[PDB]
């Protein structure tokens, strides 16, 4: 609570990252506090204070890392997904272990939210592709092992590279994944049939067991993953991918609060595009 | 009619003539540099309604005149329009003899009243016959473009005008000689044979405060058509085309990217504007009328 | 005009549209409204225009 | 996608699948605004740390 | 119309003249508010005597419907069959008055009717001599009227319309005041933006620092 | 009465003209005076067109020009066939004796000269464009002047009608530093004003009605409840459904058109910040 | 051969005529659009930096 209070009264402006979030980022982590960090990693972070030069780079990598990490604590994988990305396009011409790791992690959980690893944007530095892609290999042949939709091999691969994943401290991200393929299975099955058995989604998806299937349908439900209704009788599934038909007030105030938002990313662009243009730096003759 | 300013508004200043800053104007010429120059016609009220009415009067022969105004930056504004005495056939105009002398007395007549414009085109009327400029109309367009610069060839049609319910007015400039530069081709046919000779330019409408405030109280009984308007169904193909122009703007746009993004915003601005008036009048009305005894 | 379900037994011959039979009553709305102030200012001319004039100013 | 059609292991019936155009457009319109704002919260970050000249030396 | 004869015709009689004319009224095709006959003076003192039941019968025509005519069936005397036609028509009215979408349900209920065909029948024969305009749903089994005549009403009742009209008129009023409002900030931004511009217009003074320097 | 006499939206269209020009070329509101030409039929005055007029001044008198309406005279019925000499008009508000030696003046033209009176600077809803007559009455001693007021028509061409729906409906002659939404809603105020005006005159009439001060009409009160049970207009679950679609995709497209605008203030933003802040 | 609008049930043994597809082309303009913006969208974040 202490970085907490001193980051409102130090700082200047709710939209400026500071040094001390990074440390305070560290305190929640190492503390297994993930709570009191939410509200200052909700909102998002713009301009950096320039600390008189005392803000170093590293002080920026860690912000980004430390905290992608609680995002992956809370079960916010889009969130995590872009703190990690910000945090790998970084301009650095230099290797670092944070750098490492948060590409590592960004892998992960692009394989765990999306069934592939989401496009890094070309604007990267260029030692991304050099040398952090060739000391994590692991996590590539994994994507490629989850990719090519095989649930059976992904757990011989796990089993083949166990060691690499301890010593990184990855216990308990490749494993959501292995249990991720079974859902991504079941709703690409949804994809394609309208009413299926219960021993033939368990011979698909490899779940060798229509009782366990069923509980595995019957999470996903209750997690709102997929539409499907389960019939008894006949041990049978039915999908009803029939949820929204746009005719209520509900995606009205959506499409509100999406306008709400687009208009203040319009305004500030505008004010700073309006605080750019005092300074006398070019435009002379042109 | 309260709430509001009731001196010079910003809508009379167009109204306005100024005689240093049209001299200017004419002698720099910049016209000459980019043979693109005109874009752009605003014509006043009042010279639309003489135009139509006197191309409606004629009949099924065919009349002509002349119309005054000024030039400025990009556009040319078109403010008053005063008929001659022709006698023309069904298909062409001379005004032979009687038409210079009228062109000139009238132009000294109207100086000496007040009216400070000079001339800056003529228009004929097309009996039925479409809006394109014909193997004369260039020809004489080129006469006047010569050695009169500003000049610009207004065609209007008076029987599908009538017939259709809506004015048919086309400007158009003709291009120096020896200057070569499931999609309809109407873009080719509505043309004649002298297509690729002439350009057509953007023709808008404009009129003063006075104007307007008169026009207001014109009629008592279009409230009906306006509570009743049924906006977003009577114009929903027009939308739709927007859309597509505007698709292929956009494509345009990202092309050159790889200052036209500023035409594109407008554009779709303007459809999102039209569509959001719509819905804030489909609003309006069904808190008026349904809204009540519930 | 109309179409033909056969399994329902059923000739629809035409539907509306909601929206223009809106249109259709607003308007049918307002030629009610000026019948009835016609009629009103015929039987009482004197009374009607006093009512416009007060309401006037 | 060759062939749009849905499979019925009840009484093994190949049904016919229609898209629903409206739902479709206005779904991929939002995927798109929301791809776009995370694009955009990401640029003002770069540019920030463009403007401040951030780099491991 | 038409019961302007008949008034003219009745000014003059009383007596069991004055309920046979009644009775030819309530027979007469083509009429369907009685309102002018029942301002008679004959009419109104027809209510002391041992011939009330027309005057009651007059009045359920004017105002009651046919539930309230088989309320009290036997007191009232017999009808003919352009009576209750002229009832039933009377109560469609009424029904649609209220509601703009009248179930099937509902009218065989009030008309006492068993058959669809003959409810279709007598909803049809009702829309030829122009009381009500709609169009009958079988699949929905419903009717919409677009347009009903205005049945009669009573002296004391005419208030009651007063207030709804009242209230249309300050609904409208309310709106009205919105739009002022809404205009009037939409005109505010608009000038806040300008002012925006004559920031801009400070950018120039710095030009001229460039002309120190 | 009097003469029956009909007016066309093109006299009054030229003398607004006139008297927006004339004021914006002299700075400050003026008087504008010119001459109406018509037709004459039986018992009937048309007016359909307008010339302006040259006058001077002598001290306090204005003195109409008569050789240059000589010429004008000429000069228009080369064009205008069956076309007459009818009236003079003029801007201003109430009448003045200025107005009346005028006409007296212009007497000597015509036989029977009009009168048409516009109101350019009017504060109120009241008719601004007013057709009066002057008659020389048989008024001894003293001429004891005032002139007839007309209830002119808006008589009116096919191709005028046309034109001046086409002006009517027009709205890009504004939308510069005044919000299009304001003229937008201005048409919705006047519209609702109009209606609320014409419902408030019927609750008047039957507040008068049940008061008991005025005649009992049987049929227009049973008109008024035929009115008032019909407020609700289909209010049908359909009809919401449809409203809400509607709605929805009017949201949809302002959504797909703000991100637009947007996406170019970000591309300005981005050019500024890479020729103004980059290093080369 | 499209010669005949419809679909044939082969579980009931109908024919369902083709009284649909009305106007909503509107929407697939609305579509073309959205992914043309989408595009654009790349070249401003990835114009220059």
């Amino acid at each position: 609570g202490i970085l907490k209070q001193a980051i409102d009264k130090m700082q200047m402006n709710t939209n400026q990252l500071t040094s001390i979030h990074a440390d305070l980022c560290q305190l929640c982590l190492l503390a297994k506090c993930f709570k009191p960090a939410l509200p200052y990693l909700d909102v998002d972070m713009m301009d950096i204070c320039k600390e008189n030069g005392a803000y170093d780079a590293k002080h920026f990598l860690c912000y980004y890392y430390y905290g992608g990490m609680i995002y992956t604590g809370l079960k916010n994988f889009e969130r995590a997904l872009y703190f990690y990305e910000q945090a790998i396009t970084t301009p650095a011409m230099a290797v670092s272990h944070i750098m490492l790791e948060s590409y590592k992690k960004y892998i992960l959980v692009s394989l765990i939210l999306l069934g592939k690893v989401q496009q890094l944007p070309k604007y990267t530095s260029q030692i991304v592709g050099r040398f952090i892609k060739p000391l994590s290999n692991a996590y590539h042949e994994l994507a490629q092992v989850y990719s090519t939709n095989n649930p059976s091999e992904l757990r011989n691969l796990v089993n083949k590279h166990s060691e690499t994943f301890t010593r990184d401290n990855n216990m308990g991200l490749v494993k959501q994944c292995l249990s991720s393929l079974y859902k991504k299975n079941i709703q690409r099955l949804t994809k394609t049939f309208l009413t299926l058995s219960l021993q033939d989604m368990a011979s698909r998806v490899q779940l060798s067991g229509p009782q366990e299937a069923e509980k595995y349908v019957l999470h996903m439900i209750e997690d709102g993953e997929i539409f499907a209704s389960i019939n008894q009788k006949d041990g049978m599934v039915s999908f009803h991918d029939n949820p929204e038909k746009y005719n209520n007030p509900a995606m009205l105030h959506n499409i509100d609060q999406e306008m709400l938002k687009c208009i203040e990313l319009d305004e500030r662009l505008k004010a700073m595009d309006q605080e750019i243009t005092v300074n006398p730096q070019f435009v002379q003759k042109s | 009619l309260a709430n509001n300013m009731q001196e010079a508004q910003s809508i009379d200043e167009i109204y306005k003539y100024d005689k240093k800053q049209q001299q200017e104007i004419l002698a720099a010429k910049p016209w000459t540099k980019d043979h693109h120059y005109f874009k752009y016609c605003k014509i006043s009220a009042l010279a639309l309604l003489k135009m139509v009415m006197h191309a409606r009067s004629g009949g099924n022969l065919a009349v002509m005149g002349l119309m005054l105004g000024k030039v400025d930056g990009e556009t040319m504004i078109i403010m008053d329009s005063f008929a001659l005495p022709v006698e023309g056939t069904e298909t062409r105009v001379n005004a032979q003899a009687a038409a210079y002398e009228y062109m000139a007395a009238y132009i000294e007549n109207a100086k000496q009243v007040g009216r400070l414009e000079n001339a800056i085109g003529w228009y004929h009327s097309h009996p039925g016959y479409g809006c394109w400029l014909s193997g004369i109309n260039v020809s004489t367009q080129m006469l006047n473009q010569q050695f009169q610069e500003p000049f610009v060839a207004v065609v209007i049609d008076p029987t599908r005008t009538i017939s259709a319910g809506k004015v048919n007015l086309g400007a158009f400039r003709t291009y120096p000689k020896g200057y070569k530069p499931t999609i309809p081709l109407n873009k080719i046919e509505d043309f004649g044979v002298h297509c690729k000779q002439y350009y057509a330019l953007e023709v808008s409408y404009f009129k003063s405060s006075l104007d307007r405030k008169l026009l207001e109280l014109l009629w008592n009984k279009y409230w009906v058509n306006t509570l009743s308007s049924s906006s977003l169904l009577t114009n929903a193909d027009y939308t739709t085309g927007q859309v597509f122009d505007l698709s292929e703007k956009l494509e345009q746009s990202e092309a050159q990217l790889g200052d036209k993004l500023a035409k594109a915003t407008r554009d779709s601005c303007k459809t999102t504007i039209e569509a959001i008036h719509g819905l804030m009048s489909q609003v309006i009305k069904d808190k008026l009328f349904n809204q009540i005894n519930i | 005009n109309g179409f033909i379900d056969q399994i329902d037994g059923i000739v629809h011959f035409e539907t509306r549209e909601a929206l223009p039979t809106w249109d259709k009553q607003i308007q049918s709305l307002c030629f009610q409204v000026n019948n009835l102030l016609e009629k009103i200012s015929q039987t009482a001319p004197e009374w009607t225009a006093q009512a416009m004039e007060a309401q006037m100013a | 996608g060759l062939i749009s059609a849905r499979v019925d292991s009840h009484s093994k019936i190949l049904y016919a699948r229609d898209v629903d155009q409206r739902s479709t457009t206005f779904e991929k319109s939002l995927l798109m605004g929301k791809e776009f704002q995370r694009r955009a919260k990401a640029m003002m970050l770069r540019a920030a740390v463009l403007r401040n000249q951030i780099h491991v030396k | 119309n038409l019961l302007e004869q008949f008034i003219l015709l009745a000014k003059g009689t009383s007596g069991s003249a004055l309920t046979a004319l009644i009775s030819q009224v309530l027979e007469a095709p083509g009429v369907y508010v009685f309102g002018e006959l029942l301002e008679l003076a004959n009419v109104q003192e027809l209510a002391e005597g041992a011939n009330a039941a027309y005057l009651q019968l007059l009045n359920l025509f004017a105002y009651g419907t046919y539930p309230d005519y088989i309320a009290n069936k036997e007191s009232l005397p017999e009808l003919s069959t352009a009576q209750q036609n002229k009832l039933k028509h009377l109560t469609i009215v009424s029904l649609a008055s209220r509601m703009k979408c009248i179930p099937y349900s509902v009218l065989l209920k009030d008309l006492e009717m068993r058959n669809l065909r003959e409810l279709e029948d007598l909803i049809i024969e009702a829309v030829y001599t122009d009381i009500i305009q709609g169009k009958l749903d079988q699949r929905n089994q419903l009717l919409e009227v677009d347009f009903c005549i205005g049945r009669d009403i009573r002296k004391k009742d005419i208030n009651n319309i007063v207030k709804t009209l009242h209230e249309w008129c300050d609904g409208c009023e309310a709106v009205l005041l919105g739009i002022e409002q809404q205009v009037l900030r939409a005109n505010q931004y608009k000038e806040n933006h300008n002012r925006t511009q004559q920031q801009v217009e400070a950018e120039v003074t710095n030009i001229k620092k460039t002309l120190k320097a | 009465g009097s003469v029956s006499v009909a007016l066309h939206p093109l006299v009054i269209l030229n003398i607004s003209d006139h008297w927006i020009r004339m004021r914006s070329q002299e700075g400050r509101p003026v008087q504008v005076i010119g001459a109406l030409i018509g037709k004459q039929e039986g018992r009937n005055i048309e007016v359909m067109n307008s010339f302006e007029l040259l006058s001077h001044t002598v001290e306090e008198k204005i003195i109409i020009d008569k050789e240059y309406y000589y010429t004008k005279e000429e000069q228009f019925k080369q064009v205008f066939k069956e076309l007459e000499f009818l009236g003079w008009y003029t801007t201003g508000g109430p009448p003045d004796p200025s107005d009346i030696h005028v006409h007296k003046q212009v007497c000597e033209i015509i036989e029977s000269p009009l009168f048409l009176k516009l109101n350019p600077m009017t504060k109120h809803t009241d008719l601004p464009v007013s057709v009066f007559e002057s008659v020389i009455d048989i008024i001894n001693g003293e001429a004891t002047m005032l002139f007839a007021e007309l209830t002119y028509t808006l008589a009116t061409e096919e191709a005028e009608r046309i034109g001046v729906d086409h002006v009517a409906r027009m709205t890009a002659t504004g939308s510069g530093e005044n919000s299009t939404v304001a003229e937008h809603l201005i048409a919705q105020h006047s519209a609702i004003k109009m209606l609320h005006s014409r419902v408030k005159l019927i609750l008047e009439y039957v507040k008068a009605s049940e008061a008991g001060e005025v005649p009992f009409n049987h049929e227009i009160l049973r008109e008024a409840y035929a009115l008032c049970h019909c407020l609700p207009v289909l209010s049908t679950d359909k009809f919401k459904t449809d409203f809400y679609d509607q709605c929805n995709d009017v949201g949809l497209m302002a959504y797909l058109g703000t991100i637009t605008k947007t996406c170019n203030t970000m591309n300005q933003f981005v050019n500024k910040f890479n020729v103004l802040y980059d290093r080369q | 051969d499209n010669t005949i609008h419809g679909r044939i049930d082969q579980v009931n043994q109908l024919l369902e005529l083709d009284h649909q597809k009305r106007g909503g082309a509107r929407y697939t303009a609305l579509d073309k659009w959205t992914n043309q913006l989408n595009s654009l969208n790349q070249a401003v974040v990835s114009k220059l930096a």
